[PDB]
């Protein structure tokens, strides 16, 4: 599990310097290393990923 | 009775718009008899473009 980051961009123009336009960029990165369990008849291993 | 046994817990965050030049109240925490202990509050601050 991990909490998004956040970056803000803001607007030059005119219009976006008196109305204050601004953007968010929200993003993450996540990576596991487990080990496979043996079995005599195998299995699914199923990943998943939630926001 | 009067003494310290058991311990409450709040944690309220609010958001909202008050004019300037108000005395404007942003939260109230109750007390009741025979209750004591720590309160820490915080308040940001953001005006609209200028």
């Amino acid at each position: 599990s991990v909490v998004l980051g956040r970056q803000i961009i803001g607007a030059t123009d005119t219009a976006g310097v008196e109305d204050g336009v601004k953007r968010s960029d929200m993003a993450a990165q996540l990576s596991f290393t487990v080990p496979i369990p043996t079995t005599e008849l195998g299995g699914i291993i199923v990943t998943f990923a939630c926001i | 009775y009067q003494t310290k046994r058991n311990v409450r817990r709040e944690a309220r965050t609010l958001m909202g718009r008050f004019k300037a030049g108000k005395l404007a109240p942003v939260m109230a925490v109750p007390v009741k008899g025979s209750e004591g202990g720590m309160l820490s509050q915080s308040v940001s601050f953001e005006l609209d473009p200028i």
